[PDB]
């Protein structure tokens, strides 16, 4: 079910966040949901991390030039190739964790690309995208995609 | 779940220095990059990852066909290091994307340098 999947997306995102460190940790983690999505309704209700920090989420436009300073995390929906390039031009050089809802465009762009709809959520990770992100991501995060 | 919060200072091998970059028109690695790759390879195996996809890239200088081949040779050079690090040969997929998917601006020397790369992808 879509609700069931949305909650699973919320949990895997919280899981991934726990393996990430920002060079300047905010009081409130800012998440922007960008582009059409199926599984973000849970995210958008807001979350709390196990370290006590609130995650504030809202939808922002694909063509907002300040995405890189308006969030710590971007959850990227189904956007075409022009839009996708636009988004990552905006993010370049900002310390932003990027996660895409679908798992097919992970050659460039997002650090993590989810696969939702199987018995369990998995993801691909692009280490080059991670290296360029400006945030620290511990390799043991990769265990979340397995088992 | 959220056990990453227990992590301290060890093993953070995916930082800025972990990019796998190549010199202009080069498809071979030098000691700085091969050392970098072995550390990445060891980090992955340490967290029970035994399967990767390697995607090679070029900047946009020259014709498309030449760059397609160059990108494949780059991915092959990285695969060799993964094999020698202990990753099973059959678990390493190699792909060349040529000049088609730049991560940086080809209009600058610095940007072209960033584009000459192999991206290590850890599949689901």
């Amino acid at each position: 079910s879509i609700e069931q999947r949305s909650n699973a997306v919320s949990q895997v995102l919280l899981g991934i966040f726990s393996y990430v460190r920002w060079p300047k940790e905010p009081a409130v983690l800012q998440l922007c949901v960008v582009g059409p999505t199926e599984y973000a309704d849970g995210l958008l209700r807001g979350m709390v991390q196990a370290n006590g920090r609130r995650v504030h989420a809202e939808r922002r436009a694909v063509d907002n030039p300040d995405l890189g300073t308006l969030c710590n995390v971007i959850y990227l929906g189904v956007v075409d190739e022009r839009e996708r390039q636009q988004v990552f031009r905006s993010l370049a050089g900002h310390p932003v964790l990027s996660i895409s809802e679908r798992g097919t465009e992970c050659s460039v762009g997002s650090m993590f690309c989810l696969n939702v709809g199987g018995p369990r959520i998995t993801f691909e990770a692009n280490l080059d995208s991670i290296a360029r992100s400006g945030v620290r991501v511990h390799p043991s995060v990769l265990k979340l995609a397995r088992r | 779940q959220e056990q990453g919060f227990e992590l301290r200072d060890e093993g953070w091998e995916f930082g800025m220095s972990s990019k796998v970059l190549f010199g202009n028109n080069l498809d071979r690695l030098n000691p700085d990059s091969r050392n970098t790759l072995t550390k990445i390879a060891r980090a992955l195996l340490a967290v029970d990852i035994d399967k990767v996809r390697l995607e090679g890239h070029t900047d946009n200088y020259g014709d498309e066909g030449y760059n397609q081949k160059l990108s494949e040779r780059r991915a092959e050079s990285v695969a060799a290091v993964f094999r020698e690090a202990g990753m099973p040969a059959a678990n390493i997929e190699v792909r060349g994307l040529g000049m088609s998917k730049p991560v940086a601006d080809n209009k600058t020397r610095a940007g072209r340098s960033e584009n000459r790369r192999v991206a290590i992808i850890v599949p689901a």
